[PDB]
This record gives C-alpha cells, structure tokens and sequence, in this order.
C-alpha cells in the first residue's frame, strides 16, 4: 500500500 | 452527547492522555466532544483530531482488507461454500468504518470547514474531507460510488487550489495533501499517470524551496518528500 | 444478548475471522455469545475464548499502566496541579478493565467451570479464573484487595492440585498455569521466593519428561519452559 | 514485566 499522511 | 458535560480543556487534556495510552477510540471520542463545543480548533487541536480518527479508521481499513481478501477467495472456483458469515462480518466492519467516516465528515460540515478562514486551517480540513471520502470510496460498490469519488476529488481539489495560492511548496500540509491526492489518483480514480505527475512535481517544487527553511522546518518537509519518493519508487 | 440470534457455529466461524483481522473485541463478543449457547466448549473453542479476552484485557492493562504512571508522577513533590482529569481517565480505563474481568469470571461461573469434568478443561478454566482475579488484583486498592488476591490464589491452587494429579509435567496447560501462578506469587502476593521455587521446580520436572514426547509436543513444552527460564533470569 | 500465557 502507498504512503499517506 | 456523552461529552457534553465535560469541559473543553478537559476533553483536550484527556485526548492527549488517550494518545499516550494508545487508546485511539477514546481519543477520537474526546476530540469529537471538543469539536462539538463549537469553538474553532488550534493547530495542536486539529492534529489531535486527525491523529485520533486516522488511527481508528486505519485499523478498520486494515481489518476490512483482511476480510475482503478472505471473501474474494471464497468466491473463486473450487472454493467450498461456507455460508453467509464471511460476507456478514465484512459488512459489519464495513458499516462501522462508514460510520466513523460519516462522523468525521459530519464534524467537518458542522461546522469546522465553514468557520476556517485561514489557509492552513481550511486546507487541513479540506484534506481531511478528501481523505474520509476516499476511505468511503475504498469500500463503495453501488450506485453512489461515482458520487463518492467525485466528493473526494472536489474536496482535494479545493484544498490544492488554496494551498498553491497561499502556502509555500515546502509547507507540510501542502505536501501531505499532495501525497494523499496523488494516492487518490492512483488507487481510487484509476489515473496512475496523474498520480505520478503530481508526486514528481510536488517533490521537485519542494526541493527548490528547501533553502529557505530552518533546520526544524527542513526536517518535516524532507520527511514527506521521502514519502513522495517512496510512492514514486513503488509506481515506476 | 446481541448474539442470541446467531448460530453457535456462525459465532465460532466469526471469532476465527475476527482473530485473523486482529479484531479482538469482536472476537471476544462472538465467543461470549458462543459460551452463552450453553454447550461445553471444545479445546479449539476454549482457545478462541482465552485468546480473545487475553488480547482485550492485555490492551486495557497496558493502557492502565501508562495512565497510572502519569498519575503517580502527578503526585510527586514539585508536580504542578493539573486537576482531576488524569485520575478520572485512569478510573475510566480501570472500570472498563474490571468490567471485562467480571464478564470473563461470569462466563466461568455460569457455567463453564461446573460443567468441566475432564482435567484438561477444568484446569484450563480454573487457570483463567486465577488470571482474571489477578488482573482485578493489579488495580485493586480498597477493602476487597485481600479477598481478590485470595480468590486468585484459590483458583490457581485448585488448578495446580488437579494438574499435578492428572496431567504430565510437560502438559502445556500445566506449564502455563505454573508460569502464571509463579508470576502471581512474584507480582501480586509479595512472595518472590515462592515464585522462583515454583518456576524452577516446574522447569526441572518438565525437563525430565521431555523424552516421552513427540517432536510437536516437545516444541510446545519447550517454548513454555523457555518462558519459565526467562522469568527466572529476570528474578535472579 | 514477566512472561504469562
Ligand atoms: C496544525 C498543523 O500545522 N498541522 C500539520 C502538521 C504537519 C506536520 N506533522 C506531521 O505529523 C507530519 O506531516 C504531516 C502530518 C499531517 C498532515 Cl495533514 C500533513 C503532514 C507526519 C509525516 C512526516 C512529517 C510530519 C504534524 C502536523
Ligand atoms: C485446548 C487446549 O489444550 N489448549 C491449550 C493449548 C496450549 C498450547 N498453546 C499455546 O498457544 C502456547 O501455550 C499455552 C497457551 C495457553 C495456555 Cl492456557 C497454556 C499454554 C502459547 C505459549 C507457547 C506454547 C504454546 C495452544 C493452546
Ligand atoms: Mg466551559
Ligand atoms: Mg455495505
Ligand atoms: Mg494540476
Ligand atoms: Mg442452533
Ligand atoms: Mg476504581
Ligand atoms: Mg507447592
């Protein structure tokens, strides 16, 4: 899964 | 609301305690109470709100993905029929997730966004709006999936427009917004090229402005820049 | 009860799904429903019950310890007065923890223990009884602390007596019971010598019986033996 | 904290 903040 | 009798300051104090105890459901409930006092939130308080709900929904999303994978496997050729339980339990988790999203969206709509005039607050809340519509989109399969996706897109786009006009390219909120909108494009909108372009342009424009920053600001901006790079590496 | 309408088998199925999703509150609620169907539990089902509640209470205990440490610090000389919030929130977590313990003890008393005739089931449930009284003891400070401690001791002792008569010294339930009763002695009963003696004797008697075991049984027994050794290393 | 199971 890609990075989110 | 169960928090109606508690002082705003006490709710904020307890949210911080809940964070230290890794009690994120409590943290979120305290912050919901604090928002419902009706006053605007400070930066620190906005962060408490976001951290609480990010952790609650993050756990729900992870559980939903486990259950969805089991359910998909159950519907493959040669899989033995095991009854409605997997679907039921995935639906239970899904419904609880949708509830949390609806709660957050509700706080934003009543009345955090409309009272937020400074760019930093407004962009922060609009990013949240995009994020929680994105989580709704992740689980949407019906007649409203398109409208949910568009709601996320619209919130992100308003936030991007304000951020580009009002904030430097290294601002952590601007960077995090772009990171997340890029993921929206890749994972939700079936637009990997747009995702990659946004991440690259955001990274490069931030790089060019690092020279203006103090050591402490540099730390934060570079951390998010690395997340952009990490996604780009994943996608290329 | 909210699980009254769900089939026993479906509750068990969903408990297993909840475990895979790391949804331990759900897992516990499903297993409570399953117990309340009124039938005895199989070994696998007893394990689901114990795992669910161990994880729920384990999280509560960790949170309680964080909050208790903050509270203790607040009551040191030179600490600035911050109002009742720390105590209130510690009390909230504590009350929820006590509730979970009371729920488990309630299931054991109505009617798991009384229907458990085989040594393996009876010892398993009596160990649980000791464990959940031990968790109540960890947070007890009032007129009943002594009686809570004695309740834990009595449950553990009955389990030890049955286990010594009916189970080999390598049996994992017997070993885990002894491990936990030893911790009771060290942490709750202020009896570190008894704790150390029990752990050592349990370890040595298990060592002597390993030769009787298959590879798979050996694996389980040796894992718990290592926990005994780990405690002994901590304590000596 | 000591080990329990
Ligand atoms: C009130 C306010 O300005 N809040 C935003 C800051 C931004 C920095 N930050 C972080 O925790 C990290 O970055 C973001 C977090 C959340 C958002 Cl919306 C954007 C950025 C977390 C990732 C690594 C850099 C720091 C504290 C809250
Ligand atoms: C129905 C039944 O026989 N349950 C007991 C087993 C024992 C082995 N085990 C474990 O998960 C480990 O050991 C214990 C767990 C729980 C208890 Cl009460 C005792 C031992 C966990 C620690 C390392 C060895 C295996 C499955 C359940
Ligand atoms: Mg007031
Ligand atoms: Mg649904
Ligand atoms: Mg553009
Ligand atoms: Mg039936
Ligand atoms: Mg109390
Ligand atoms: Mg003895």
């Amino acid at each position: 899964f890609p990075a989110t903040v | 609301g169960a928090m109606g009798s508690m002082e705003r300051a006490s709710l904020i104090q307890k949210a911080k305690l809940a964070e230290q105890a890794e009690r994120y459901e409590d943290m979120a409930a305290f912050m919901k109470g604090a928002v419902e006092k009706g006053e605007e939130l400070s930066c620190e308080e906005r962060n408490l709100l976001s951290v609480a709900y990010k952790n609650v929904v993050g756990g729900q999303r992870a559980a939903w993905r486990v259950l969805s994978s089991i359910e998909q496997k159950s519907n493959e050729e040669g899989s033995e029929e095991k009854g409605p339980e997997v679907r039921e339990y995935r639906e239970k988790v899904e419904t609880e997730l949708q509830g949390v999203c609806d709660t957050v969206l509700g706080l934003l709509d009543s009345h955090l966004i409309k009272e937020a005039g400074d760019a930093e607050s407004r962009v922060f809340y609009l990013k949240m709006k995009g994020d929680y519509y994105r989580y709704l989109a992740e689980v949407a399969t019906g007649d409203d999936k398109k409208r949910i996706i568009d709601s996320a897109r619209s919130a992100y786009q308003e936030a991007m427009d304000i951020s580009k006009k009002e904030m430097p390219p290294t601002n952590p909120i601007r960077l995090g917004l772009a990171l997340n909108f890029s993921v929206f494009h890749y994972e939700i909108a079936n637009s990997p090229e747009e995702a990659i372009s946004l991440a690259k342009t955001t990274f490069d424009e931030a790089m060019a402005d690092l020279h203006t920053l103090s050591e402490d600001s540099y730390k934060d901006s570079t951390l998010i820049m690395q997340l952009l790079r990490d996604n780009l590496t994943l996608w290329t």
